């Protein structure tokens, strides 16, 4: 094959440049697990049992004895397939472009496929981490003209029945004011008997900045950071907590925890970058490439996740 | 039209008992106490291995009421539907809704579980009326363990221990 | 439709795909008279060579 | 079989694509090992 | 299995003498196909395609081309188990049974176990083959008290979706009307490009007794054979007596492509692993069974019945 | 709970009769053991005959405008656009195909010519002959007749009471 | 597998099963190889 | 078959034998 496809030759030799996505900070090793699977859904169920009646005494002789239920939940979990293009230099026309300190068409704006799908393998991962953050896919800061998606197709961010905190406008300056709402959303929260598990905040630049001054008389020895981790290890059962910063959030505060009994991520193991086998070709010097990427696969219990919103206006 | 849909498959589901409905989220156990007060919740809760147990064709939907026989033209087997009063041939504590099989402990066999209560304490005498539902007072043992737990607006149950004939 | 999970109850999947048979039209002539020719489009020609007594 | 080894010889694009993919597992396995928090 | 089991190895050594079912004299080899499964139902989906358009001819340079469809239809079979238990003597206790002529008690009706199996395994054979020939469970000569069975479990004469012809009670009696329905339902069969068939014909004893009186030196016989020989391209024709039935008549074609029995292979008696035992010398042991599974295309059979009353 | 499962069983038929291929079963095959007349189905996607050089393209689907003239239909602008049956002066295309899992539509444009089965208006369905020329309506449905070229190459097919299907060729854009 | 086979030896009762659904099997093919119509 | 060339000829003779074997088995 690689004697007889050099694109595929070009990508193996390429694969290894492209960034890791940085969706895997959010998560315990033991949370991600791959599903071979590219469009369609994934059904899981989980099995429980229930107590009857009291047990029952043995002694002497005895033929009736208390009984032991059981039940299940059946939970549908929706993959999609998407795919991108993008023209490229076809591999006999290089020579007629390789300058001496670059390679291609700065005039027209063409590469060499190496570097081509380097660049767009790098932009579908930021697309995908985006994805797996807020749930929705959009190439626009404002958020509008979203893609429509399938349901149970959900993030971290719109994942329903989840617990949801709003700070008004007038507090939105308030550090008070943002603690108690993040007090009454842990108590809100529900782990169950998994509640002895490490925990896991995400929050924007602007209140990671907020977080780091000294607590308030303003006194020393002691940061709205530790507060919230204090504040945080009294519900997880005094586990870790870990604090990360992203800025595709904004204005939003987001903690979960990092169990895969609660929360689990089964991505298809093609939702990477992966390039397809079609490769347009004609009788000029341009040539086009398609890329394919599987979303979808995050199963999380209901209210095991606190989401703050600081309203601005 | 998918709206009607929808809310017809609620109607038909919540009259049956272990409906197929998927979900977008995984439910969290969060205690082992009262997790068996559910319609889904088939046979007795003290059984005994020497239990006499029959099975019929369905008629209607029997399941966790009394249970009546009752005869066609002719053409056709006999078969069990809702009933009570002198009719009462047993309790039906099961149903099978691929084969239509009801399954029926006869009121020679005593039984204890949870069975459907009209729209009552510990103690109390209770009688199964013509629809096969349990009411407060009577030729049948009839006493109630608990007081009525209600799963929706029109069904009640209530743990009962029957003991035969009165 | 059921309301339960009948998928579970799809034990078994036959598929019925069937088979390129012998075409009919070989029963309407002896085996003797067809004869294949090698050719796609166009036309042929064919020569009956006979005989007769002066 | 991956493209981290590179004694690996694909036969076709399905193989490939295989490849590719034991590669991002590979991957992903080895910067959970080395993470640190 | 044999050293520790006896009753299995009684079933192994006694089985070759239970009779075959006589239904396989209803169907073609190629007509049976054995599937696996006890409960529950098989889905099979028959694939088809069909042609858009006239096809395109290839001249000269051409990019637009005719194209030739697909199209799928799912068809779901129905399979119940069902159960029987009997009475036998115990293998330990044979012994004080074995008299010089036979063995068992004739005063209580107690046979050995190998024995009461195979005249049981017999019974059940021919309750599967009157329900393969109806469609109905039932042991009255009436035919009444019919168990209620699942639907998608049809049977020769209560399929739906067929030709149906009835000769009214005034007419019970006369051959000429009987065969003007018989050929006004072969008329309506439709048989399509499967037509080069042999064809099966049922009748019950009384029909068959009707059958051989003079055509009204010809018999009605020969001319029902004709009849049939007309649409089936002049292939064979076999007519059996079944009495089953009762003033019915059925027709139907033996082809593979039309009419498919597709049993259970547990469908014929089966030992069941539970004895019930006690301290007494009779045991009880029970024998399983599956029905279900005949597939019929539209419009493919001739069900005449002829009323009484 | 029969009178309920009876009103499932009406209204489920609906919907399926309202789709191309739904998951209707039954216990015996249908008769379809002839060459001829086997493609008038309303599960016959695509066209008649294609060419391999025509331009495909895939919208999100607002209601169910299969074997129907779309048109663009804009929202809030939260979400991107779809196409809906329609026709007139907002015709865009035509609907040949849908997945339903993921509720997408295959569009041919209006600028690439086709050939096939498309819905037609239940009002002079016995007045279509070939040769007639028609129009789409407000609802994608082909009319006897403007600023669309569409030609009827056969009469009407009733699949349904109220479904008739005729193989037209939609050229383009008229004058 | 089948109980015609003199050297089949079942081990359990789900072989044994077997071995008579393939007896049944063998008798209907060697009732319609007999079979003369 | 090295090419589609000697692939259609194999076609071609499959197709060839299987109308012989059908004569041959034919009996009218």
């Amino acid at each position: 094959l690689f004697d007889e496809n050099y694109y595929a030759k070009a990508v193996a030799n390429i694969i290894g440049e492209v960034k890791d996505p940085i969706m895997y900070k959010w998560f315990s090793p033991d949370q991600i697990e791959d599903v071979d699977l590219q469009m369609g859904y994934q059904k899981t169920v989980k099995w429980d049992a229930f107590l009857n009646a009291n047990p029952t005494t043995i002694a002497n002789e005895v033929n009736t004895i208390s009984t032991i239920g059981f039940s299940s939940e059946v939970v549908r979990l929706n993959y999609l397939k998407l795919q991108y293009k993008f023209r490229h230099l076809k591999q006999t026309s290089e020579k007629f472009y390789t300058s001496d300190s670059y390679i291609g068409d700065i005039n027209n704006n063409l590469l060499p496929f190496a570097q081509a799908y380097k660049l767009a393998s790098s932009e579908i991962i930021k697309l995908i981490n985006h994805f797996v953050l807020t749930g929705t896919v959009s190439i626009q800061k404002d958020g509008k003209n979203q893609k429509r998606l399938l349901p149970n197709m959900y993030g971290l961010l719109n994942m329903p029945e989840q617990i949801k905190e709003e700070v008004a406008s007038g507090d939105k300056d308030k550090m008070d004011k943002i603690f108690e709402k993040i007090e009454a959303g842990l108590s809100k929260l529900e782990l169950g008997d998994e509640f002895s598990t490490p925990m896991m905040v995400i929050v924007d630049p602007a209140t990671s900045l907020k977080l780091v001054k000294p607590y308030a008389a303003a006194s020393s020895c002691e940061k709205w950071e530790d507060v919230l981790i204090q504040t945080i290890k009294a519900i997880n059962n005094r586990e870790d907590v870990y604090i990360e910063t992203s800025n595709l959030l904004k204005h939003k505060i987001l903690i979960y925890p990092l169990n895969s009994e609660l929360i689990k991520f089964k991505p298809s193991k093609y939702m990477l970058p992966t390039p397809n086998e079609q490769v347009d070709k004609d009788s000029t010097d341009v040539a086009h490439s398609y890329i394919d990427f599987v979303l979808g696969g995050l199963l999380a219990t209901r209210k095991t996740i606190l989401q703050v919103n600081i309203k601005q206006s | 039209i998918k709206q009607e849909f929808d809310k017809k498959v609620a109607e038909i589901q919540a009259l049956m008992k272990n409906p197929q409905q998927d979900s977008g989220l995984l439910s969290n156990s969060i205690d082992f106490r009262d997790q068996n007060l559910i319609f889904s919740n088939s046979g007795g809760v003290c059984t005994s291995s020497k239990d006499k147990i029959e099975n019929y064709p369905a008629k209607g939907y029997p399941y966790k009421r009394g249970v009546k026989l009752s005869f066609g033209d002719g053409t056709t087997e006999l078969e069990v539907e809702a009933g009570g009063g002198d009719d009462l041939y047993g309790v039906c504590s099961d149903i099978d809704e691929f084969s239509g099989m009801a399954t029926v402990i006869p009121i020679t066999n005593n039984f204890t579980g949870y069975l459907t209560l009209k729209k009552v304490n510990p103690g109390d005498k209770l009688n199964f009326n013509q629809h096969g539902e349990l009411e407060k007072v009577k030729s049948v043992n009839a006493i109630a363990l608990s007081k009525a737990h209600k799963l929706t607006e029109d069904l009640f149950i209530v743990l009962a221990s029957v003991f035969g004939n009165r | 439709m059921e309301l339960f999970d009948e998928n579970y109850y799809a034990k078994a999947v036959a598929n019925i795909i069937g088979e390129v048979k012998d075409p009919i039209m070989y029963k309407w002539f002896s085996p003797d008279q067809i004869e294949d020719v090698d050719l796609q489009m166009g036309y042929q020609k064919t020569v009956k060579w006979d005989a007769f007594l002066n | 079989a991956s493209l981290l080894d590179s004694n690996f010889v694909p036969i076709n694009f399905t193989e490939f694509v295989q490849a590719i993919s034991n590669t991002y597992k590979q991957r992903r396995i080895q910067f959970y090992e080395n993470l640190k928090r």
